RNA sequence: CUUGAGUCUCGUAGAGGGGGGUAGAAUUCCAGGUGUAGCGGUGAAAUGCGUAGAGAUCUGGAGGAAUACCGGUGGCGAAGGCGGCCCCCUGGACGAAGACUGACGCUCAGGUGCGAAAGCGUGGGGAGCAAACAGGAUUAGAUACCCUGGUAGUCCACGCCGUAAACGAUGUCGACUUGGAGGUUGUGCCCUUGAGGCGUGGCUUCCGGAGCUAACGCGUUAAGUCGACCGCCUGGGGAGUAC
């Protein structure tokens, strides 16, 4: 779930130039949206359990398209995680 | 408790009407008149009906601790009589049906018998 | 305990057959007992196994005509 | 004739009144005894989504004072 | 916007509060936004066990939609109002905003059972009949 | 490539989590009024409480755990797990069109993160019940049995090793296998004529055919047909302790 205006800017930024949100690329991008909010929630509620399940499924995929991002095209990923500004 | 007693000409206030509480327990029934504004105009009970031990707590000690409550009060001058009942405990209608011999119209027989929103954790009990 | 559904005519005694219908279920049925907080789903909720023996009980009349018992 | 979408008698054998509306007492009264609660709804023949959503409507309609809350209201 | 259906009722003698406090409360929910998709008053009531004591109070079903953030800050500011005594506001899940469960039983009230006397003046002042203050 | 999985906007159903708000009621308690003799407990009973005026009742207040019947074989989570009602924050699941990337997959030693319950450090909170502790009652004698008084505990917040009966009395997930119907839900259609039917998805579950079991039992969500990978067993007692 996503502001509807953040989807938008995702959507003009990364993926491809057709536009979509099934590519490797806008899904990391989508993903990291997700977390970012998530880890500011995280902050504090450190008993909020059933929530950090999806936690973890967003950071377990985000690794992992990631991963098949350098297991393909090396311009793509190197690209993708400096537009995207990810980890410290 | 309750006395042989001549018959009765006694004055007081000549309230010719009150509320009635009936406190239904486990082991007992208590019984007491009110003034309607709400004050104590007398009360009996079925452990004073000297039953005693669980044989106080059955219908008819019920019933004979009402037409207790109902006798003495006549001197308080009452005509008629109404009711509400709270508790689970015996005297269900002989209660009533007592306070309705004692020559009184009964014409609202209230419910009240308290449900809390889940009150207070009794005690366990038997093992099942 | 009169129970509160009020009765056709008022009268000294009563009719609490009539009035019952879903009265002191759960609430002030389990009277002196040690009280849990969801316990009741597993100790009351008795409904299934209570439409089967609805269903038998209809079903048979009929069956026991067939087997020629009757 | 086509179309027609509830006449009468027709969904359900017990029709369902309200789902999650309670601003009507007399919808919420279509399954309240004298006594002043809810009967069970194996009794009713009541349709599952509007009781379920109804164990919600009437906590609400009783905290809103459209119905009594408890025996003692009598 | 998600949409969250309010009733709630006054206290009788306090209700004359209501009226300058509505108009800040829907230019909180149009300045963003939301909208006020109905605004139906009921008139008095007889309450069947007292809130906050005495036996009656004043019926306003308002029926917003708002943007979830504005809707927090509004809510625990009409709970802690001393001239409402209670409300309740429903789920956003399937939830209505025409077609009025208690439509007839609203205009029966207005018409023919309402108290015709001032502190139901005053409701009807909060209610649709709204008459406010300038801002 | 899609046949695996993943993802965007719309709709839907539920007690999932975490933080906020909120009403009325018995016990109980405080204040004032009224008022007399038992009250309480159980198999029956005594201890306990009361005439120094108890018990109960009216009016007002106090205080805290809790919130049903609705609540269903339901539904949500990861096993255990979740129930007043409402808002904020947020997860996970079910449907449907337009549309997209294209094995990005399975399992998991290590691992970080996280509790039914009580245990547990301090703060906040204490209404009721209770291990202990006193005493009664019980009797091969009574610590068990049974009762009365009654504290820490139970309740909230963070924090510490996540304990057990962690389950369909299935390790995980995945692929394949006559179905019907229930519980109950997206949605096209019905005289919108059983919590109903058909069309097309859904979990969840009963019934029973193939296969499987020592027996119960499972049965299309397997405990069938198999698939991969991990955890783990090798008679009892002594020991789930020792080291």
């Amino acid at each position: 779930s996503l502001s509807t205006e953040a989807t938008a800017k995702i959507v003009s930024e990364f993926g491809r130039d057709a536009n979509d949100t099934g590519s490797t690329e806008v899904q990391v991008a989508l993903l990291t949206a997700q977390i970012n909010h998530l880890q500011g929630h995280f902050a504090e509620h450190k008993k909020d359990h059933h929530s950090r399940r999806g936690l973890l499924r967003m950071v377990s995929q985000r690794r992992k398209l990631l991963d098949y991002l350098k297991r393909k095209d090396v311009a793509r990923y190197t690209r993708l995680i400096e537009r995207l500004g990810l980890r410290r | 408790a309750k006395a042989p007693i001549r018959a009765r000409k006694r004055v007081r206030k000549q309230v010719s009407d009150g509320v009635a509480h009936i406190h239904a327990s486990f082991n007992n029934t208590i019984v007491t008149i009110t003034d309607r504004q709400g004050n104590a105009l007398g009360w009996a009970t079925a452990g004073g009906s000297g039953f005693r031990g669980s044989r106080k707590s059955t219908p008819f000690a019920a019933q004979v601790a009402a037409e207790r409550c109902a006798d003495a009060v006549k001197e308080y001058g009452i005509k008629n009589l109404e009711v509400m009942v709270k508790g689970p405990g015996p005297g269900r209608e002989s209660t009533i049906r007592a306070l309705n011999a004692a020559g009184f119209r009964i014409t609202n027989i209230t419910d009240v018998t308290p449900i809390p929103h889940n009150g207070c954790r009794p005690p366990k009990k038997r093992r099942v | 305990p009169v129970i509160k559904v009020r009765e056709n005519e008022p009268f000294d005694v009563a009719l609490r057959r009539f009035k019952r219908s879903c009265e002191k279920a759960g609430v002030l049925a389990e009277v002196r007992r040690r009280e849990f907080y969801e316990k009741p789903t597993t100790e009351r909720k008795r409904a299934k196994a209570s439409a089967v023996k609805r269903h038998a009980k209809k079903l048979a009349r009929e069956n026991a005509r067939r087997t020629r018992l009757y | 004739a086509r179309y027609f979408r509830r006449r009468k008698f027709c969904r359900f054998t017990a029709e369902g009144v309200q789902e999650i509306d309670y601003k009507d007492i007399a919808t919420l009264k279509n399954y309240i005894t004298e006594s002043g609660k809810i009967v069970p709804s194996r009794i009713t023949g009541t349709r599952a989504k509007y009781q379920r959503q109804l164990a919600r409507a009437i906590k609400r309609a009783r905290y809103l004072s459209l119905l009594p809350y408890t025996d003692r209201h009598q | 916007m998600r949409h969250y259906e309010i009733v709630f009722m006054v206290h009788p003698d306090q209700s004359e509060q209501v009226p300058g406090m509505i108009e800040r409360y829907t230019a909180a929910i149009t300045g963003a936004e939301g909208k006020i998709h109905r605004l139906e008053d009921w008139g008095r009531r007889q309450l069947a066990y007292p809130i906050n004591k005495l036996h009656k109070a004043h019926y306003v079903l308002m029926n917003v939609e708002a943007p979830q953030e504005v809707i927090d800050e509004l809510e625990t500011t009409f709970r802690f109002n001393d001239a409402v005594i209670r409300s309740m506001v429903m789920r956003t899940k399937h939830a209505v905003t025409e077609a009025s469960p208690m439509v007839k039983a609203k205009d029966e009230r207005r018409e023919r059972r309402d108290d015709f006397a001032n502190e139901t003046a005053d409701d009807a002042e909060a209610g649709d009949s709204e008459e406010e203050e300038e801002e």
